């Protein structure tokens, strides 16, 4: 079954970049690390899943960018337009730069650690030439987006 | 000139994996320190320390079959392969060598 | 003594050349996950080579030669040139090399179809000078592609403005070259519609313009060609009056009307040779019999049914 295609005004690769530098990059700066940083070393931490991203953030960051001179092609209008694959867009960019664990866990006793051990001391074994995993098996947090205030 | 049609592929016990390093070289380097046999258990027990290696052996090696149908299968390649044979052979020329 | 060969890499398992007349290799995009001949092209030369054509080999990211298409330099006097979903190379450099080197003395032929959607690919007419007092790089985009009887840019990113930059700086001869391929490129929009950037419009008319006496036409696949998009055929007929074959099939938006607004207009010029309208929703089973009963066209083929373009050997190299 062949398909049709057409050209859009949008780019995933280009918005998948402005995601992460968003997410490396901004604070709350009005109420004077990174904000998204600092909560996913808590997730890292075990101590919190519940990853909130507010459109407020979002806006303030374009804002700032903007203010610096750099268009940053409206990540709030993407978000409120086409909701569902930007989830899949933050998570991974999260997955992509979350940071290492601080506090101990007792890491051996999630199974998933211990299953995907093995699979990769397997793999080893094969790479001596005698994804690990799908990524949502590993992503132990959820995300949220939460909505923009009366502006 | 010509776009493929398929057809469907098949794999066997091959010699050429049965001399692999994980063929009977892995018996000799393995089989020795594996299996042990002592006055100390009954003859089921010291069979099954037999029966386990090369079930694992076995296995590993090759685990589709069986392990007895495996054991047949082996039986006749050793029956025909000539590398086969000299391989063998050449065990016991280098316990004669020794 | 070997002056043909072809390789046809269905599957993987694991110094002058001056015989060589005509290379092919046609390799298994899911097995073939590497460029074979690679070293042997990028090293050696194959002065008499007339014809290359090379398919489904994976270009290698580590050696940035090979994607700037360094090696296709070796081979000056190739006449006729086709590389099809060869999956990391890019139009995108190759127009590089195109800029910046008199490559090729002479080109019948060429036909590049990467696979995938690089990013939008625009004629770099940037001409830099080193210095303000010296002279600028001469830009051998002309002395390259003058020669071409039949270009085919097949599904390959190439934006409309491009096309036409290569049209208004005769890049393109216009008289020399005689049948066209753009089909399945998302960047072409036609003068009609609304709701695009500027340099992604292919003005027919500029191009239709330069290059006249082009016989033989292919769109297939291109989604963009709306009926209000083929009102710029039909008000195009009189530069186009040398057109015999016309591809426009696989098209899921056109509907008769505009095949028979085309075709009334056009038999204004003796009917159309060939048209291939098969696998196309809209084209109304009425129509095309009305088309064949007014005999507007010679043949028209109408096979809803057939799902596929690529017929191996005919129309792709890319193997089955």
């Amino acid at each position: 079954a062949a398909l049709p295609s057409i050209q859009l005004p949008v780019d995933y690769n280009n918005l998948f970049n402005e995601i992460t530098d968003f997410l490396v990059t901004f604070k709350q700066d009005t109420l004077s690390g990174p904000k998204y940083m600092a909560m996913l070393q808590k997730v890292a931490n075990r101590e919190l899943n519940s990853v909130i991203i507010d459109l407020d953030d979002i806006l303030q960051y374009q804002n700032e960018k903007f203010l610096q001179g750099t268009q940053a092609d409206d990540l709030v209008s993407a978000i409120q337009q086409n909701a569902n694959h930007f989830t899949e867009l933050f998570c991974r960019a999260i997955d992509n730069n979350m940071p290492l664990p601080t506090k101990e866990i007792d890491y051996k006793d999630d199974v998933l650690d211990v299953i995907l051990n093995q699979r990769r001391l397997r793999n080893e074994r094969m790479l001596s030439d005698r994804e690990l995993f799908p990524p949502n098996l590993t992503r132990r947090y959820f995300l949220y987006f939460k909505p923009l205030s009366q502006n | 000139a010509i776009t493929a049609r398929k057809r469907r592929p098949q794999v066997k016990l091959t010699a050429e994996k049965l001399l692999s390093d994980k063929g009977l070289p892995y018996v000799l380097k393995n089989a020795h320190k594996r299996i042990r046999i002592s006055s100390k258990k009954n003859s089921y027990d010291n069979l099954s320390n037999i029966i386990q290696f090369y079930q694992l052996w076995a296995h590993e090696l090759f685990p589709k079959a069986k392990f007895k149908d495996f054991m047949k299968i082996c039986q006749t390649v050793g029956k025909t392969d000539p590398v086969l044979r000299e391989y063998r052979v050449s065990l016991f020329r280098d316990e004669m060598g020794m | 003594l070997l002056k043909k060969i072809e390789l046809i890499f269905v599957n993987s398992l694991v110094v002058i050349y001056s015989e060589l007349e005509k290379i092919t290799l046609i390799c298994d995009k899911k097995k073939i996950k590497n460029f074979p001949l690679c070293r042997a092209l990028l090293r050696g030369q194959f002065p008499l080579l007339q014809k290359l054509t090379i398919t489904g080999v994976t270009f290698p990211m580590n050696n940035q030669d090979i994607m700037n298409f360094q090696w296709l330099l070796n081979f000056p006097d190739l006449k006729e040139l086709w590389i099809e979903d060869n999956d990391n190379c890019e139009l995108s450099k190759f127009l590089q090399l195109l800029k910046f080197s008199n490559v090729w003395k002479n080109l019948e032929k060429l036909t590049f179809r990467e696979n995938k959607l690089y990013p939008i690919v625009n004629l770099d007419e940037d001409q830099p000078v080193t210095n303000d007092d010296e002279v600028p790089s001469m830009l051998f985009y002309k002395e390259n592609l003058q020669n071409l009887e039949k270009l085919d840019l097949m599904g390959t990113s190439i934006s409309g403005s491009a096309l036409t930059r290569l049209c208004e700086q005769e890049y393109l001869d216009g008289r020399k070259l005689r049948s066209l391929n753009i089909g399945n490129c998302p960047n072409i929009q036609f003068p009609n519609n609304h709701a695009h950037t500027a340099r992604m419009i292919l003005d027919v008319n500029a191009v239709l313009k330069r290059l006249s006496k082009l016989e033989e036409i292919n769109l297939s696949h291109l989604s963009s060609l709306n009926d209000s998009t083929m009102k710029s055929f039909i008000i195009n007929v009189p530069f186009l009056e040398n057109l015999k074959r016309l591809d426009i099939s696989h098209n899921f938006e056109i509907t008769g009307i505009s095949i028979y607004e085309f075709l009334k207009k056009f038999q204004m010029d003796q009917p159309l040779a060939y048209l291939n309208i098969d696998g196309c929703s809209q084209v109304s089973h009425i129509t095309v019999n009305m088309i064949r009963a007014q005999n507007l066209v010679t043949q028209v083929d109408c096979v809803y049914e057939r799902d596929v373009w690529r017929k191996f050997g005919i129309n792709s190299y890319s193997y089955s």
